[PDB]
C-alpha cells in the first residue's frame, strides 16, 4: 500500500470459463463492453480487512524422479547385512540391506514388490542397488 | 498302462484358488482405500 | 511374500503319505 | 499417407524397477496397429495432441530435431543437435519459413527472456531406426528414445522395441502444434503417431526389461 506507488496490483474480474489448476491467463480482451481486470484499492488504508496480503504457495512435486530439494539432514555411513532402520531420499523403511545383482536400468531409482512396498533402492551417493529384505 | 494316458482339473482348482486368494490378498496392499498413499511409511 | 503371509508345512510329509498308500496297497493285494 | 504394421511404441512407464512380473498400467501409449503418418518430405507442421511417437531412418544423418509450441510462435520448445550434444531452448520466436535447411543455429531464433536451457550428450547422434516418444504433461515434457538398428530403407519395420527415458525438462508449456527440422533433392524417412491414454499389460522379465505388451483395448482376446 506504500505511497511510493506500490498499489499497481489487480485481479481478473471476468473470465469466459473456469481456470484449470495451476493454469494462467494474461489476456486483456474486452468482456455491454467491460475491461476484464479490476484493481484492488490498496491505498495506505483500504477498507478494513481488504489490506494487501502477500502469498506464496509451495507445491511439492513428488514425482519419484531423482530428488532435487532435500531437507538439511546430513547422511550417515551405510550398513550391509544387518537389519537397519533407514531413510533414502525420504523413503523411510526398515529391513536388511545388501548390495544386489538385480541391476536396475540406469534411469531407475526404486524397485517395487508385488505389493507397492519397495524391494530395492539405489543409494543416492554410493550409487549401488541395495536389496531391501524385510 | 492306460492310466499314463489319463480329472486333475478338479484338484488343480484347489491349488489355483489358494494361489489366487493369496495373490489377491497381497495385491490389495497396493490399494489406497481413499488414503493419500498405499504405503504406510509414506503417511 | 514378506507381508505377513506364511504357508505352514503339512504334518504328514509326502513320504509318510507314500508309506501309508504303500501299506494300503500291500494290505489290499 | 499412412502405415499400420506396428507393435511398436511401448516405453517404460515408471522410473521404478519391476522383475519377472506382469504389470498393468494406464498411460499415453501408441495404440497397437493404429495408423502412423508417413512423409519423407519440406518441414510439415502437425498437431501434438496428447503426445507423439516419432521415428526416422536415413543415409548418414539428416534429422536435426524438432519444434513445439502453444502456438506457431508463446514459449516454443526447440531441441536441435550438434555432432556431440543436443541443445534445447524454451523461447518464443515468430515461427514464416520455419526451417533450419539452407535459406549451428538460425531460423530467427532470437531469444531475449525465456531460454530455460538444457544441453547433453544422449540424443540423435551419429550411430538406424531413430525411435522417439514425446509426452507433455503439467510441468513436464519427458522424452524417450531407442536407436533400434534396422536394414529397411523407408517402410516401417514390424517388431518390438521399448523406449527408455532420455530427459525431462519442466517447460511449463501447453504444447499444441509440432514440427520437425531436417538439414539440406534430398529425402529421408520419418513417421508420426498420436498417443492415447490406453491401458497396457507389460511383461517384465527377470532382467526387468519389458519383453511384451498387450494393448488391453485392442481386441477381445
Ligand atoms: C521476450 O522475448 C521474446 C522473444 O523470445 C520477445 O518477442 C518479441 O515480441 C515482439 C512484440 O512484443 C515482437 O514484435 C517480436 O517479433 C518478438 N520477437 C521474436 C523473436 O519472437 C518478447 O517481446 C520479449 N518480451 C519481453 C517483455 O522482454
Ligand atoms: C540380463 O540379460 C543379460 C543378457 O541376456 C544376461 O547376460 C547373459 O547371461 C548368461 C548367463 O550368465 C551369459 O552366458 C551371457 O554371456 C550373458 N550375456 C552378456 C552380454 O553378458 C543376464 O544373465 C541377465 N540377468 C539376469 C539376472 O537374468
Ligand atoms: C494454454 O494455451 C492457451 C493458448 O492456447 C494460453 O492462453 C494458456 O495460458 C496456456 N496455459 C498455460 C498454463 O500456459
Ligand atoms: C558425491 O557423490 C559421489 C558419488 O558420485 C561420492 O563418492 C562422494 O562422496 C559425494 N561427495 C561427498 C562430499 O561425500
Ligand atoms: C488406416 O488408414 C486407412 C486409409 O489409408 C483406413 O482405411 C484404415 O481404416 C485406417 N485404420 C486402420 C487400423 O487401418
Ligand atoms: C552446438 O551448437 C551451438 C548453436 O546451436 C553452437 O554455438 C556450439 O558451438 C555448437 N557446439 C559445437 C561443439 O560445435
Amino acid at each position: 500500500s506504500k505511497v511510493g506507488g506500490n498499489y499497481n496490483y489487480r485481479y481478473r474480474l471476468f473470465r469466459k470459463s473456469n481456470l484449470k489448476p495451476f493454469e494462467r491467463d494474461i489476456s486483456t480482451e474486452i468482456y455491454n463492453c467491460y475491461f476484464p481486470l479490476q484493481s484492488y484499492g490498496f491505498q495506505p488504508t483500504n477498507g478494513v480487512g481488504y489490506q494487501p496480503y502477500r502469498v506464496v504457495v509451495l507445491s511439492f512435486e513428488l514425482l519419484h524422479a531423482p530428488a532435487t530439494v532435500c531437507g538439511p539432514k546430513k547422511s550417515t555411513n551405510l550398513v550391509k547385512n544387518k537389519c537397519v532402520n533407514f531413510n533414502f531420499n525420504g523413503l523411510t523403511g526398515t529391513g536388511v540391506l545388501t548390495e544386489s545383482n538385480k541391476k536396475f536400468l540406469p534411469f531407475q531409482q526404486f524397485g517395487r514388490d508385488i505389493a507397492d512396498t519397495t524391494d530395492a533402492v539405489r543409494d543416492p551417493q554410493t550409487l549401488e542397488i541395495l536389496d531391501i529384505t524385510p | 498302462g492306460k492310466i499314463q494316458d489319463s480329472a486333475l482339473g478338479k484338484l488343480q482348482n484347489v491349488v489355483n484358488q489358494n494361489a489366487q486368494a493369496l495373490n489377491t490378498l497381497v495385491k490389495q496392499l497396493s490399494s489406497n482405500f481413499g488414503a493419500i498413499s498405499s504405503v504406510l511409511n509414506d503417511i | 511374500k514378506f507381508n505377513g503371509l506364511t504357508v505352514l508345512p503339512p504334518l504328514l510329509t509326502d513320504e509318510m503319505i507314500a508309506q501309508y498308500t504303500s501299506a494300503l496297497l500291500a494290505g489290499t493285494i | 499417407a499412412y502405415t499400420n504394421s506396428f507393435t511398436r511404441g511401448v516405453y517404460y512407464p515408471d522410473k521404478v524397477f519391476r522383475s519377472s512380473v506382469l504389470h498393468s498400467t494406464q498411460d499415453l501409449f501408441l495404440p497397437f496397429f493404429s495408423n502412423v503418418t508417413w512423409f519423407h518430405a519440406d518441414n510439415p507442421v502437425l498437431p501434438f495432441n496428447d503426445g507423439v511417437y516419432f521415428a526416422s531412418t536415413e543415409k548418414s544423418n539428416i534429422i536435426r530435431g524438432w519444434i513445439f509450441g502453444t502456438t506457431l510462435d508463446t514459449q516454443s520448445l526447440l531441441i536441435v543437435n550438434n555432432a556431440t550434444n543436443v541443445v534445447i531452448k524454451v523461447c518464443e520466436f515468430q515461427f514464416n519459413d520455419p526451417f533450419l535447411d539452407v535459406y549451428e543455429s538460425g531460423v530467427y531464433s532470437s531469444a531475449n527472456n525465456c531460454t530455460f536451457e538444457y544441453v547433453s550428450q544422449p540424443f540423435l547422434m551419429d550411430l538406424n531406426l531413430r525411435e522417439f516418444v514425446f509426452k507433455n504433461i503439467d510441468g513436464y515434457f519427458k522424452i524417450y528414445s531407442k536407436h533400434t538398428p534396422i536394414n529397411l530403407v523407408r517402410d516401417l519395420p514390424q517388431g518390438f522395441s521399448v523406449l527408455e527415458p532420455l530427459v525431462d525438462l519442466p517447460i511449463g508449456i501447453n504444447i499444441t502444434r509440432f514440427q520437425t527440422l531436417l538439414a539440406l533433392a534430398g529425402a529421408a524417412a520419418y513417421y508420426v503417431g498420436y498417443l492415447q491414454p490406453r491401458t497396457f499389460l507389460l511383461k517384465y522379465n527377470e532382467n526387468g526389461t519389458i519383453t511384451d505388451a498387450v494393448d488391453c483395448a485392442l481386441d477381445p482376446l
